[PDB]
RNA sequence: GACAGGUAAGUAUAGGGAACCCACU
């Protein structure tokens, strides 16, 4: 059956597939499959169409199907890879020390279907057999591909220093054989980025093996990660008291900062820069001085993060969410923006009503100093749904724009 | 005779309250129709 | 509209306490004072009686189709 | 290569929950239990109505599905029971389904309370929970002057695998190393962890020394019972139960390789 | 037509306002002291837009307190409350200051949708389209402003112990697992009712319509439904099962198998449900006029939009019995089961603070306040509530896999949430088509699943198609299919 | 240049890990609905004709 | 043929044939509603 | 509409064996186990007890799919020894570890009985 | 004449459209 989603944008937006009747009332689908739909199960319905003809149905199982359909040649780099609980469930299952039991490598084993029925040798035998999660992504790794990628959070200064080819952090992926030497797996690793480990497996074994190998991966890593666990909670978006200090003195200061800007200005002590009207310039000076306090303000609170913190492992993994994001959960929100620039003065020489006329501070122009967690004043939540507004327009607008 | 803002807390609950007791929710709409009926129509019907 | 008779999470039996939940109540225990009389220990059926909005007297408020 | 030798020690005990505690034995065979007391431990509930009459507010699936919700007192009687698909009656007899009837009216100004007190019972070894002999009867629907409740109802066994109703156990608490020697868990900061009821640890101690020859043991229960059953009833029938699928299981097995 | 909003007054550096007027307030219901009381007495005052423009305005009597180093010091309005910005539909949001906008944006409409009791004498209204849940809850956790949105008397959700893990993999790209025990025991079951209604027509003496029992050997127009649950009036009767296309009125019209052509009113295709009630009137003109309400009792089942009141919304992936769902140490179970892949872009940190602090109010016996803009209510302090209570501070939980009871490496957030069941059922979208009826100008296959009609095969399916190259699928599908 | 198409289906979607990727689930209802046209040959009249 | 109808105002049951004007002997009133069936009705307690 | 009876999950449909044996081809001394209306419960059961057997070179069990209840027991025994033995006695193991712990938890509920 | 009971003879047990609005992905 081909399978759609409107809008159809691409190739990949349709594809064959084999049917499977499942009871309930609706359509099943893969989780690899979602990113080149672009479907998420929000609620979001889908189209199926039987073609009624051997010639069809023939023309379909050669031409169409999601095997067949893995790379795109928009930019000759797979379209699906491993996303979301499994990406981050394999970035913690290949990590350096992750042991196996007899019975959950049992399991994990017999859910890999591709087995060829041989237990490997444990990677450690005394004083008690256990093996290791890249052990068993190895078995799961098809044909003897080799490929070499490096974790997300790889340090840039260990290619050159010592212990390159033996990674401290195990930051460096390295199949070789089609073995998992050694490196955690991530969304560089394992999604649609060029040079994937999906991609080679691909280019260099069928297509037929490379679905193989994308259903193994996802339900021996599920199955795994029943054991493991995953979650996220009010703990994963705490940090500790020095690092809101830290936090709320960056913020001191560069609220002081704002205010010496302005003040120089009005003493009209700042001069404009080459290009630039003096106000241009003003607002160039504070725009950087709050992008600057921001960016320290994330860098701290991304330090502070726990290995444990599950922002940080779902970060890190690349299934979901960004450094930014942290940020923003952690520390300051940070400016807001309409067309570009700080909240116009839609009053008369005033965001808002409950400020001094004339007053270019950063709350006065909407500057959210407070975290998520730590919630906004009125004022920076009327100015945040302000920003996000401007997002909603430019989605409702560029779509029309697009089809057309 | 001031309101300390521990009070300050309850007191302004308090005044939305009676807000709502007093207007309602669909008070514009109501007072709209009610003004209508009973002023412009009978406008209109002068002016005619 | 009407005091589940289970809990949805665990299925102790809460049907047969909302009357002497609201008995408690108005003899002015607090919430949680009236759940631990009526032994709900488990969270979920705490929230079952007190998110509880037993509607069905305002249906009854009405009069019948039928004499 | 063979069977463990479980121990058990039974810590407390009421009409209403039994607390007690399975020594040397696996976490699967815990497991498992605990699943069998949720699931698979055979009970009597309404599973068929009809409703000669209802001018309550509630429409009918509403009032069967509260009727069915209710639980029966089945300490014995299930077990005579036999399942009615088993059962070679045409409709329904005493050896697989227990009758039941209601019929209410309210014909005074104040509002009727229609509670399990008014499911009248046929046989009176099987009836409400609450009615038994304090508790307040299961309200089941209020009724206004004016309003009737007619209905007819039977009850036949059944676990809670089919549906939640059949369901005896009201939360089944289960534990094991509650210090977290076995270090299954991870805390990443363990002091905040309050200690559990089992844990034998020092108030400075946060968690037991990891163990790496440990392996689960000491399995804690704390089965509650919805007053279908006592909780001792619930336990032992959950064990029958397992014991006869296992005993069925090797049967076809049997069958099969003697095929083979 | 101009807008405008209430402000309290402010004239030197001090609120008008006094603990007599609170007082006066607060005991409304005898000394009818009121709202227009107050603003006679002139503390309070109306302002419209362009007022405001020259008004300057504080937050609140803390900014009247004088500082260090005064901001204003010149005000002369003061918010009623900050909180009273927001909508009705925002209002419900429990701790949007801790949400990403544009998810209070959409929890503005999910709310909209959520099914709850829509309004108190349903059961006499024979409104087109309803739907009613089995058992509405107010939420755990309440903005103050509901009090008068009366969400209390008519709360739309169900009060849920909602764990956010990662479980089977089901709960993926906004999916949610669900209790099975829980759906049994009534979990977020609700009805749908749905009216018909039909009238007898004397338009002209030639050509008349009745309401009857229409027999075959007279009337010529019949399917092969069977009219039997019609009675002699040609009306179905209360208390009676149907399914779809279902004769549930008999009506016929006087011709110029004789005499009388069908023009019976079935049960739309492919729905079922019971006969709620049926009415019987006279239109304007007195022709004969019923309407037929049927009651259908949805079970919440795969497929069916749920929301929590924080932009989140999913689909049930599947349902899990109570023994397969994870357990605390205690027996509990979560209702629902999210993935935490939804809060990290999403930033919905008012939904993990409403699970926590409604953890803590379920706890405590009491409702939670979720007011947005409220400083005496804080993480820290929730948190350090709820250890008090004999829990993690931070809502973690141990939780046991049910399948094997080992425990779960990772501790998992878990507590209770208000969750809304969306009107969007799989049942109400489900469809499906092979060779239906078709336009008449055009022979195409009709439109829209209440005419079996078939999808849309649009010009981006033709464009993919061509990308692919399957000339004969594409030929199959817009001429062999549609309309040779 | 667009139409509407019989033998063509529409329905919500949900996750399941449990299929290969090239797979899909679909309700027995649609699939009821749903016919493929099968030519009768010496190999397949039983099964055919069983059907 | 007896076809008992209950109105909406008095709540009394009353005869209606077909082709009879609908409107309560009673109470003039023109609502009225179908009785319950009498039909066999069963509902699995699930 | 789709819904599947609730008694589908355990009551096998006419004509359905309750379990069926295969020999695993890859390796010898393998066999699968493919058992119906059945489900985690007896799965773990009978892997850790075989998990127990020292024999048993491989045991385990697996659900294809939750949607469908059916599972699939792998097992693989040293040449000297057979699946189908070593899952015979598993379950025999099972059984008298079940009869053991029914008649100690009597005696208990007995003695706690009378104090 | 009416009414209640019985016997005999005859009858009865093919599909809309447009427009608009709302809501949805
Ligand atoms: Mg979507
Ligand atoms: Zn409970
Ligand atoms: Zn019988
Ligand atoms: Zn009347």
């Amino acid at each position: 059956v081909i399978f759609n989603r409107q809008p159809t944008l691409h190739k990949m937006s349709m594809m064959g597939h084999r049917v499977r009747i499942l009871p309930w009332s609706t359509f099943r689908l893969n989780l690899s499959v979602t990113t080149p739909y672009n479907a998420d199960f929000d609620g979001d319905e889908m189209n199926l169409h039987l073609p009624q003809s051997l010639e069809t149905r023939a023309e379909i199982q050669e031409l169409a199907m999601v095997p067949r359909m893995i790379v795109t040649p928009q930019s000759n780099r797979p379209v699906m890879g491993i996303v979301q609980d499994t990406l981050t469930a394999v970035r913690k299952f290949t990590k350096r020390d992750v042991f196996l039991e007899r019975g959950e490598v049992m399991n994990l084993l017999m859910f890999l279907s591709t087995w060829d029925g041989k237990v490997p040798q444990p990677a450690i035998l005394k004083p008690r057999p256990l093996w290791t999660g890249k052990q068993i992504f190895s078995l799961i790794i098809p044909g003897h591909i080799n490929c070499i990628r490096t974790h997300s959070t790889h340090p840039d200064d260990e290619d050159s220093g010592p212990y390159k080819h033996i990674s401290p952090g195990d930051t460096k992926v390295v199949v070789e054989n089609g073995e998992l030497i050694m490196g955690i797996l991530c969304k560089k690793s394992l999604g649609t980025s060029a040079g994937s480990l999906v991609h080679i497996s691909y280019l260099e074994m069928g297509h037929d093996i490379t679905r193989l190998f994308y259903s193994n991966i996802q339900t021996v890593i599920n199955n795994w990660l029943l054991i493991e666990g995953h979650t996220i909670g009010i703990g994963d978006s705490i940090a500790d008291s020095k690092t809101y200090q830290d936090i709320q003195n960056t913020i001191k200061k560069a609220k002081q900062d704002v205010i010496e800007v302005i003040e120089k200005a009005h003493n009209n002590e700042l001069e404009p820069t080459p290009g630039n009207t003096l106000r241009q310039t003003f607002e160039n000076q504070v725009n950087r001085i709050l992008n600057d306090a921001r960016d320290k303000t994330g860098s701290s609170a991304q330090k502070s993060l726990s290995e444990y913190n599950n922002f940080k492992s779902m970060v890190v993994s690349g299934a979901k969410g960004s450094k930014i994001n942290i940020s923003q959960v952690i520390a300051v929100v940070g400016q807001q923006n309409v067309e570009g620039k700080r909240i116009p003065f839609g009053f008369k020489h005033r965001t808002l009503p409950h400020f001094i006329k004339d007053d270019y501070g950063p709350e006065s122009r909407g500057f959210v100093e407070n975290s998520y967690l730590a919630g906004l004043t009125p004022t920076e939540f009327f100015f945040h749904a302000m920003g996000g507004r401007e997002g909603l327009i430019d989605t409702a607008v560029k779509t029309a724009e697009t089809g057309y | 005779d001031e309101i300390t803002p521990d009070l300050w807390q309850e007191a302004c609950w308090i005044v939305i309250s009676s807000y709502f007791d007093e207007k309602g929710l669909v008070r514009q709409q109501l007072d709209s129709f009610d003004e209508f009926i009973q002023m412009s129509v009978q406008r209109i019907v002068e002016d005619a | 509209m009407i005091i589940p008779v289970r809990c949805f999470t665990c299925g102790k039996i809460v049907g047969n306490k909302w009357e002497a939940y609201l008995g408690l109540l108005q003899a002015e225990y607090t919430e949680g004072d009236a759940l631990d009389a009526l032994g709900l220990k488990r969270y979920c059926c705490r929230r079952m009686l007190l998110a509880h909005v037993d509607l069905i007297e305002k249906l009854l408020n009405y009069a019948p189709l039928e004499k | 290569p063979y069977a463990n030798q479980p121990t058990v020690r039974i810590t407390e005990l009421t009409d209403e929950n039994v607390k007690f505690i399975i020594e040397n034995t696996d976490l699967a065979v815990a497991n498992s239990i605990r699943r069998v007391f949720i699931a698979e431990v055979p009970i009597i509930a309404i599973d068929w109505v009809q409703i000669d009459a209802n001018s309550s507010v509630l429409h009918d699936e509403f009032i069967a599905h509260r009727l069915g919700l209710i639980p029966l007192t089945s300490d014995d009687i299930v077990d005579k029971l036999q399942y009615s698909r088993d059962c070679t009656c045409e409709e329904f007899c005493p050896e697989c389904s227990v009758e039941f009837t209601l019929d209410v009216r309210c014909n005074e100004d104040q509002t009727r309370h229609v509670t399990s007190r008014d499911l009248i019972s046929n046989s009176p070894r099987v009836i409400p929970v609450t009615s038994r002999n304090e508790q307040d009867d299961i309200l089941i629907v209020k009724l206004r002057k004016g309003q009737e409740l007619r209905l007819r109802a039977y009850a036949k066994k059944g676990f809670g695998k089919e549906h939640a109703k059949w369901n005896p156990t009201a939360g089944v608490a289960f534990e094991y190393d509650p210090d977290n020697a076995l270090r299954h868990t991870v805390y990443p900061k363990p002091e905040e962890w309050p200690k559990s009821e089992y844990s034998e640890l020092d108030e400075d101690e946060s968690q037991a020394p990891y163990d790496p020859n440990g392996k689960p043991e000491r399995f804690y229960y704390n089965v509650e019972s919805c007053g279908s059953l006592r909780p001792e009833t619930i336990v032992l029938s959950a064990l029958s139960g397992l014991k006869k699928k296992l005993s069925d299981l090797q049967t076809q097995l049997s069958h099969e390789i003697q095929s083979d | 037509g101009r807008i405008c909003r209430p402000l309290l007054i402010v004239e030197k550096q001090k609120l008008l306002l006094k603990k007599r007027h609170i007082d006066q307030l607060k005991e409304r219901e005898y000394n009818n002291y009121s709202w227009q009381d107050l603003v006679a007495s002139g503390v309070v005052e109306y302002i419209d837009t362009l007022e405001e423009e020259t008004v300057m305005l504080a937050m609140t009597p803390d900014d009247l307190q004088e500082k260090e180093v005064a901001y204003c010091s010149t005000y002369t309005h003061c918010e009623i409350h900050p909180s009273m910005i927001l909508g009705v539909c925002a209002s419900i949001i429990p701790f949007p200051d801790h949400n990403q906008s544009p998810r209070n944006t959409y929890q503005s409409a999910m709310g909209k949708q959520a099914m709850g009791v829509y309004i108190t004498n349903f059961h006499v209204r024979m409104d087109t389209l309803a739907h009613v849940l089995y058992y509405p809850q107010k939420p755990l956790v309440t903005t103050r402003s509901m009090e008068y949105l009366r969400f209390r008397e008519l709360p739309a959700g169900i009060n849920s112990i909602v764990a956010i893990a990662s479980y089977t993999g089901y709960n993926q790209e906004d999916s949610v697992i669900m209790n099975r025990s829980a759906v049994d025991r009534g979990f977020f079951r609700s009805v749908f009712y749905r009216s018909y209604k039909e009238q007898e027509s004397k338009k002209g003496f030639d050509q008349e319509e009745v309401f009857e029992k229409p027999t075959r050997e007279t009337c010529q127009g019949m399917r092969h439904a069977i009219y039997d649950k019609l009675d002699d009036d040609g009306l179905i009767a209360p208390g009676v099962r149907v399914s779809g296309d279902d004769v549930i009125i008999g009506k016929t019209v006087t011709l110029p198998r004789y005499t009388k052509r069908d023009c019976s009113t079935f049960l739309r295709t492919s729905e079922t449900g019971i006969v709620d009630q049926v009415m019987v009137t006279l239109n304007q003109e007195g022709y004969k006029f019923c309407k037929i309400r049927v009651r259908s009792v949805r079970i919440p089942q795969i497929g069916d939009k749920f929301a929590s009141r924080h932009g989140q919304k999913g689909t049930c992936g599947i349902q899990y019995r109570q023994e397969d769902m994870p357990f605390t140490c205690e027996g509990i179970t979560p209702d629902i089961i999210i993935n935490p892949h939804a809060i990290p872009s999403r930033m919905t940190i008012g939904h993990l603070i409403e699970c926590l602090q409604g953890k803590v109010s379920a706890n405590k016996g009491e409702i939670g306040d979720a007011t947005p803009f409220n400083d005496a209510v804080n993480v820290q302090k929730i948190s350090n509530l709820l250890s008090d209570y004999g829990y993690h501070l931070r809502g973690n939980e141990v939780l046991y896999n049910g399948f094997t009871g080992r425990k779960i490496t990772s501790q998992i957030f878990i507590g209770p949430t208000y969750y809304q069941r969306l009107k969007h059922m799989v049942d109400d979208k489900i469809h499906s088509r092979a060779r239906g009826p078709i336009q008449i100008l055009n022979r195409q296959p009709m439109e829209g699943r209440s005419r079996d009609g078939g999808l849309r095969f649009g010009e981006m399916e033709r464009d993919c198609q061509i990308a692919h190259g399957a000339a004969q699928f594409l030929r199959e599908r817009l001429f062999e299919a549609s309309d040779p | 240049m667009g139409k509407r198409v019989d033998f063509s289906a529409r329905t919500v979607i949900t996750p399941d890990p449990n299929l290969s990727i090239d797979q899909v689930g679909v309700p027995r209802s649609i699939a009821a609905n749903m016919t493929f046209a099968e030519i009768v040959t010496p190999f397949n009249i039983d099964r055919l004709q069983e059907l | 043929q007896p076809m008992i109808y209950i109105c909406g105002e008095c709540h009394t049951e009353n005869e209606i044939k077909s082709r009879d004007p609908i409107r309560c002997r009673e109470c003039g009133y023109r609502i009225m509603y179908k009785k319950r069936t009498k039909r066999l009705v069963v509902f699995d307690a699930r | 509409m789709n819904a599947p009876p609730a008694f589908e999950s355990f009551l096998l449909f006419e004509g359905e064996k309750k379990i069926t044996i295969n020999k695993d081809t890859k390796v010898p001394n393998a066999c699968l186990f493919t058992i119906n209306k059945e489900d985690h419960t007896l799965g773990n059961i009978i892997k850790s007890q075989l998990l127990k057997d020292p024999q048993v070179l491989f045991a385990g069990y697996k659900v294809p799919h939750p949607l469908e209840h059916k599972i699939i027991i792998r097992v693989q025994t040293t040449p000297d020894y057979s699946p189908q033995e070593a899952f015979t006695n598993a379950i025999t193991d099972l059984i008298s570890e079940l009869s053991l712990l029914e008649e100690r938890f009597r005696v208990a509920i007995k003695d706690k009985q009378e104090g």
